DNA sequence: ATCAATATCCACCTGCAGATACTACCAAAAGTGTATTTGGAAACTGCTCCATCAAAAGGCATGTTCAGCTGGATTCCAGCTGAACATGCCTTTTGATGGAGCAGTTTCCAAATACACTTTTGGTAGTATCTGCAGGTGGATATTGAT
DNA sequence: ATCAATATCCACCTGCAGATACTACCAAAAGTGTATTTGGAAACTGCTCCATCAAAAGGCATGTTCAGCTGGAATCCAGCTGAACATGCCTTTTGATGGAGCAGTTTCCAAATACACTTTTGGTAGTATCTGCAGGTGGATATTGAT
């Protein structure tokens, strides 16, 4: 019986795909073992910390579904996901509700 | 006595009612047609698969819209609650657009 | 054997309420006149080095066909990444 | 003919959710750009690993390049999280066979 | 009278001489100092190149310079001539580095 | 006399600056607001290229780990190697 | 010790056909190093890119040309062209 | 033994481009025409700065280019500007420019 | 218009930091020649999907009228920032001087690659069937604006 | 404050687009195992160049005064621009057809990698000669600002 390298490693995300795609790209002569589950655990805690925050956006907008808008909502609420994902534009995400104090009537 | 909603009240609903949804604002022939026009005069004989028309006005609109957000903050940086053209020049220029 | 019709001016099918409803997302509460014509220019240089990138990509893969990954790709380069269109 | 394979991460994507939502759905549209977003953050950190390595006249990448990859380009927070989830997966897969 | 030069005239003046040259305008000491003092706070016991401290003042002052160019647009566009926060914060925003 | 190291980057020193980029008048809290950016600048490089340093299992920080830092933050400078 | 690469030799030689009685101070030559070797960053990895979007391993001229075109503006593009087809020319027949 | 630069026509070092192209991780394979291309690109637009660098310091009454007259002939060319528009040159000052509504009367 | 006070420019000169021309030394690197491998261009063609077709209709663009209130011009003046001058404080120079540590060299093994073989899996593909929610209606609540 | 016109809300529901489910199939992917190669860590160490030191020298930052002039506040008003309405056009939607061309599979050789060997070159290190021009001088004169 066959463990995969994700089991191993205690991960949802491919080690053994990540490990290819390093292979196939070009990046370095030889790619060690440690890099491609050091970089699937990135990745897929990364993936997690969004579809957490995209969650909750739909919940807030009693939806049970994620969609793009959701997506973007969680992304431009949350300081450090927006400034890594700053020159970014999600498709169908929309811009957040927000007008300038100035223009409000008075 | 027939009803009107002050100047600028209409404006802020439309404010609010387009920065709560997520559809295009452009109508979608008219854009394709510009796409089509303007590669056509770099290439002749080009065909588009719909998704790259539809991947190019994704990204026209989201950069239209930002780009009226910085031009906001320049028009009211001049006191002022109408946008110009040169608040325009002037966030391109800041942008690195024009420079 | 049959061509279509001759393509021009159509950067006035970019009209005033659709520029309107785009200012509006981008929070604009008041338009001067003069606004719609800038905004086609900008538009159309902005149209213009996209594609011109892109078609860059469909003409050396040899094809005639702009697909949507030689958008996103051209998107990438000019710094604005877009996604949900592909790769 | 077949239509050759088109590999997406949709699938582990689909696992995290059930496992951060387990009532929560995803879209097709958004699970393309959960796609997008995972592929452009691999590049981005697989980018910055070999710039890494060719600067030490390394001709390998570990996951030591990778953890300073991931501290370079992530901010604060994300970065710390990340780096440790990184170092304890590392860990765990050598501490095996 | 003893000579007095209009105020502005002597700016002006600064502006053209400072303008035509590239040497430094920040005293070397006090800004390796500054380097050092920011270094600490990320690793400990820190030795520098000393063309790594030039690299650095070097990139600073170029951006410097380019942000008050950008600074004095903003001034500029709200019919100042006098720059302010107001318009550095504008410029800083408009360019990306912040909100 | 006391003095905090942000501090030595002085008024007249900021206003050379703000004259090479064409500037006539400043308000006096310029220099204030002008000393923050800076140090936000100079904190966001120097991060960089110490993590560079570190990586490199250096005490020193070189040029080039400035250099490649700069490169990062978008701001590419000619002039020191690279 | 150890040795180190630069671009300095040819640069110098590339100067006097152009200007036979001009020099060139060493920080003036830094900044032309440090030109050529981004120059040479940026179409080395536009070239790289173009060759894995189409599912190739090699990179040849076609790749360098469409790099050369996607990076440089207009009229310095069509002469860079222009010089790299005319090299690859006469390194074909010599 | 005669260079491929030689062979090439190119004053730049065809042999060296090419080593770099494959010790950077670009591709698995380099054809052999790609680094006298690549060459002669670099060629030409370090001819094209040196040039005009050098006009500068004929302009400043200058025999030796130093770091001033590359930023001048950059930046006051409109192509090379935006070639290099996210690049500073170190020691190279900016280009003289009052903004009107600053000068006097 | 005049006229005094500085700034600014041009011509010339000289010391020297930095450019240069030289000879010799050499490890690496580039060229040459031969054998081997293989990427990707050709050719052929299955089949996705792109361009074009029609036809019906209502969402939305266009154009106009009307006047609310915004932008721009004008005035005015308090006070902020520039200019100038008098101090004196610390940046600068440079030169010597330990010595930290970068970097070159040697050793050698944990880990990488290559490879052959076995197994597991994620991606269509074809149908088949839930289900979240878009969009419709209707009626209650809230907002805006006139008075 | 009252009230009336209209937007906004939200519950309710229904059709269906798109999400979910299942089986079947399989080519590529992933894992195992054995043998072979080697990147780079480790230890030692020489030499570069960094930190620090003294120690004047003075250039330049700081504090103060004074007032010119700019920023901002207030006032006015022409006319731009938003709101609303009538009209009807052209975008949207739905569906179908032909075929252009993208893409999948197979054959095949020109070109690239892989070595082994020879020859060339660029970086180097002292070593000495040379020179472009920074910086200083004087005196012409241009600019600025007072009358
Ligand atoms: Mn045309
Ligand atoms: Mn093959
Ligand atoms: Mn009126
Ligand atoms: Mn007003
Ligand atoms: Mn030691
Ligand atoms: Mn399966
Ligand atoms: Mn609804
Ligand atoms: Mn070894
Ligand atoms: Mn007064
Ligand atoms: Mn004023
Ligand atoms: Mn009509
Ligand atoms: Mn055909
Ligand atoms: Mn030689
Ligand atoms: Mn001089």
């Amino acid at each position: 019986k066959a463990k995969t390298r994700s089991s191993r490693a205690g991960l949802q995300f491919p080690v053994g795909r990540v490990h290819r795609l390093l292979r196939k790209g070009n990046y370095s002569e030889r790619v060690g073992a440690g890099a491609p589950v050091y970089l699937a655990a990135v990745l897929e805690y990364l993936t997690a910390e969004i579809l957490e925050l995209a969650g909750n956006a739909a919940r807030d907008n009693k939806k049970t579904r994620i969609i793009p808008r959701h997506l973007q909502l969680a992304i431009r609420n949350d300081e450090e996901l927006n400034k890594l994902l700053g020159r970014v534009t999600i498709a169908q995400g929309g811009v957040l509700p927000n007008i300038q104090a100035v223009l409000l009537p008075k | 006595k027939p009803h009107r909603y002050r100047p600028g009240t209409v404006a802020l609903r439309e404010i609010r009612r387009y920065q709560k949804s997520t559809e295009l604002l452009i109508r979608k022939l008219p854009f394709q047609r510009l796409v089509r026009e303007i590669a056509q005069d770099f290439k002749t004989d080009l065909r588009f698969q719909s998704s790259a028309v539809m991947a190019l006005q994704e990204a026209c609109e989201a950069y239209l819209v930002g780009l009226f957000e910085d031009t906001n903050l320049c028009a009211i940086h001049a006191k002022r609650v109408t946008i110009m053209p040169k608040d325009i020049q002037l966030a391109r220029r800041i942008r690195g657009e024009r420079a | 054997k049959r061509h279509r019709k001759v393509l021009r001016d159509n950067i006035q099918g970019i009209t005033k309420p659709a520029i309107r409803r785009l200012a509006r997302r981008g929070g604009v509460k008041r338009i001067s006149g003069l606004i719609y014509e800038e905004t086609r220019g900008v538009l159309k240089v902005f149209l213009e080095n996209v594609i011109r990138d892109a078609v860059t990509y469909t003409e050396h893969a040899k094809r005639k066909t702009v697909t949507a990954m030689d958008v996103v790709y051209a998107l990438k380069r000019q710094g604005r990444t877009l996604y949900g269109f592909g790769g | 003919r077949k239509r050759s394979r088109k590999e997406s991460y949709s699938i582990y994507v689909y696992k995290v959710l059930k496992q951060v939502h387990p009532d929560t759905g995803i879209s097709s549209k958004a699970m393309g750009i959960m796609n997008s977003f995972v592929n452009d953050i691999f590049e981005r950190i697989a980018g910055e690993a070999s710039r890494l390595a060719h600067y030490n006249k390394r001709s390998t990448i570990t996951s030591r390049e990778i953890q300073t990859a991931v501290r370079l380009l992530l901010p604060g927070e994300l970065a710390k999280h990340a780096v440790s989830e990184g170092t304890k997966a590392v860990t765990k897969y050598t501490s095996a066979k």
